[PDB]
């Protein structure tokens, strides 16, 4: 891709950790 | 109230041109959850 | 925090 | 249902639509009114912390109130700003919430008419 | 509900791709 | 055309430097509940995405 | 970052959380 | 009444502040675009119109038509309005047509989001200082058709990036107001690293009131 | 002008209204790519998902950030999100606008007879 | 006084 499970995805996790918990 | 209409007559009516009614039921009315364990 | 008794607290509350 | 209109932003020219021949509010009974003479206040239109004490002032002076707009409702596109109220719950006690951004000046008049119906 | 999880609101119907360009990628 | 502002007062509320690369939310929120000031606190964070490849 | 009560949104009360 | 929206009387302006620029800064250029509908609610086209000029740091143009169906619609309300200070309910009418046209256009009667960096986002369907294809073919910053988008890999992954993380990248124009101009900082990153929006009416307002045609959404942006 | 509402006023197949989550011909479209969620303009969709195929344990949306842009429809590679034509779905509380995967996967599902005729009458344009 |  880098440009003619299932849990998290690489942009929303801070760095792992997302909201405080990471075919 | 205009929710009364079903879906289907709705396109008609707008002239725009499993399923699945039940109208706006606020004042069932939906009460937000977690969806989540 | 997260008629006139509305105001008073978050969404749900 | 003579309103007072607190139109703010982008709200307030889809509303002032409503009145124009197409919905024709004044057919319902509804005016485009003048001193808070007034019944239904519809804050429509973002609501910043600079405008809030004269919404909440405008409402003492006053009824019922209808948020118009994601804005008025829960911030929308503002709600992260450190200058936007999150939403006019916080000042004001809503009766009626109108969702789109903006509403189409069809879903203030259902907003109204279910007001109506309260 | 469907996941497991102040009515409420809970949907029944518990659940390229035909279509041509109206389904998924193929 | 950074008046021009910059301010980043004309376009802040009276008493409140935003547009400093400060906190978006801020510091304070308003409410009834007049209308206070009160420490920020959202029912949702803003998700900070790391989107730079 | 608490869960909050109505949707289970991580909340937050610290302002600089996402100051990078 | 006539206040034209938020006015304390300079001018105590700040009652429509809700730091737009600041938020433009924390998101892509494309989840920037819809600010800037936003701005002049009058002249939605014309607003994203400069957005996308200076994106294309880096064109359909549709543009130039749409433009000037919203300066027709800016100065109805201009004109109107100043004499409502209601022919208002007269060209409210034409408004309404206007707002239809948009909406057939783009989706939504105000806030349409259709001039994008790149062009225009859909074609018509099958349609009518300063008071009434469509697209660039390039699918590194336009994404790519969903049918194509469907069928071809590369097509797949530009619009999984153009989407998520987006692409990689002063200006006046002759608004309906006057001179809506941006000053656009990037950087090179995704995300626009500064965005200065230079409205008509803010050295204007530096009973007109009427005749300046002032919207707060952009005195205040 | 003037039209006797509740005979309303014409709206377009594109019209962006109110939200809805849809199936293939059970199943549902949403697959949890998040390309709904990173775009939205508005930070209005909070999903989580779990193997469990890969579909959605929580996919809402606060009907109140939402911006009604059509960008997650745009988004979404598989049609699973969308705006539907309902414009009229004004509540009484706040709470109510704030909408959850069975609200919308609802919505999807009342709204169907409808957004797939508009779909098909601009899924060419598109 | 018109709001305040
Ligand atoms: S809800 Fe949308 S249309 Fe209404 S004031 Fe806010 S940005 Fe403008
Ligand atoms: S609705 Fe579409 S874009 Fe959003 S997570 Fe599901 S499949 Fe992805
Ligand atoms: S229409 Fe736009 S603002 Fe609303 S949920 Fe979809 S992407 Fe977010
Ligand atoms: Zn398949």
């Amino acid at each position: 891709q880098d440009m003619d499970a299932f849990t998290a995805r690489p942009w929303e996790t801070r760095k792992s950790t997302r909201t405080g918990e990471m075919c | 109230d205009g929710s009364m209409v079903p879906p289907e007559w709705h396109r008609w009516l707008h002239c725009m041109t499993y399923i699945w009614h039940k109208f706006n039921v606020s004042g069932q009315q939906y009460v937000p959850y977690s969806t989540t364990r | 925090r997260s008629m006139h008794l509305r105001p008073m607290g978050d969404l749900g509350q | 249902l003579w309103p007072m209109t607190f139109g703010l932003a982008c709200c307030a020219v889809e509303m002032m639509h409503m009145a124009a021949p197409r919905y024709d509010m004044d057919r319902f009974g509804v005016v485009f009114r003048a001193s808070p003479q007034s019944d239904v206040m519809i804050v429509a239109g973002t609501l910043t912390n600079k405008m809030a004490p004269a919404l909440r002032k405008v409402y003492d002076q006053m009824r019922y109130v209808v948020s118009m707009g994601s804005c008025a409702n829960g911030g929308g596109y503002y709600h992260y700003s450190y200058s936007v109220v999150r939403g006019c719950d916080r000042i004001v006690p809503v009766d009626i919430y109108v969702p789109g951004c903006p509403p189409t000046a069809e879903a203030l008049l259902y907003g109204i008419l279910q007001l109506q119906r309260k | 509900t469907h996941t497991g999880q102040r009515q409420k609101e809970v949907n029944e119907n518990f659940a390229d791709g035909g279509g041509g360009a109206l389904g998924h990628p193929r | 055309d950074t008046w021009y502002e910059i301010d980043m007062r004309i376009l802040t509320g009276y008493g409140f430097h935003p547009f400093r690369k400060f906190p978006l939310s801020g510091y304070v929120e308003l409410r009834y509940d007049r209308v206070v000031a009160e420490p920020v606190e959202l029912a949702q964070e803003f998700r900070k995405f790391d989107l730079n490849s | 970052r608490w869960e909050n009560p109505l949707m289970g949104w991580s909340s937050t009360a610290d302002p600089l959380s996402n100051l990078v | 009444p006539a206040a034209h929206g938020v006015l304390r009387l300079d001018p105590h302006i700040g009652l429509l502040h809700r730091g737009t620029e600041k938020l433009i800064e924390y998101k892509t250029y494309l989840q920037a675009l819809p600010y800037f509908d936003r701005l002049d609610y009058v002249s939605m086209m014309c607003n994203e119109q400069a957005y996308s000029l200076a994106v294309e740091l880096l064109p359909a143009q549709i543009r130039v038509l749409f433009g000037e169906i919203t300066r027709l619609l800016n100065h109805i309300m201009a004109v109107t309005t100043h004499a409502l200070d209601m022919p208002f309910f007269w060209m409210f009418e034409e408004r309404e047509k206007m707002f239809e046209f948009y909406e057939r256009v783009s989706g939504a009667r105000m806030h349409a989001a259709y001039i994008r960096p790149g062009g225009v986002h859909q074609d018509l369907p099958l349609l009518i200082s300063g008071r009434m294809e469509i697209k660039v073919d390039d699918a590194k910053v336009s994404p790519p058709k969903r049918a194509e988008m469907k069928t071809s890999m590369e097509s797949l992954i530009h619009h999984f990036k153009l989407y998520t993380e987006g692409y990689q990248v002063y200006t006046a124009i002759e608004a309906p107001k006057g001179e809506f101009g941006v000053y656009l900082v990037s950087d090179g990153s995704s995300r626009p690293y500064r965005c200065k929006i230079k409205a008509p009416g803010f050295a204007h307002l530096a009973v007109i009131i009427g005749t300046q045609d002032i919207v707060f959404g952009e005195v205040d942006r | 002008a003037t039209i006797n509402y509740p005979e309303k006023g014409p709206l377009s197949p594109r019209f962006r209204g109110e939200h809805a989550l849809r199936r293939y011909p059970g199943e549902e479209r949403c697959i949890a790519c998040k390309l709904c969620e990173a775009v939205c303009p508005a930070q209005a969709i909070t999903i989580e998902a779990e193997p469990r195929s890969r579909r959605t344990t929580r996919y809402d949306i606060d009907m109140t950030k939402c911006i009604y842009c059509g960008f997650c429809q745009e988004a979404c590679p598989v049609d699973a999100i969308v705006e539907g034509p309902n414009f009229e779905f004004s509540t009484e509380t706040h709470e109510e606008l704030l909408y959850n995967k069975e609200k919308l996967l609802n919505n999807g599902d009342k709204w169907e007879a409808e957004i797939a005729a508009n779909i098909q009458a601009d899924y060419l344009y598109r | 006084e018109c709001g305040f």
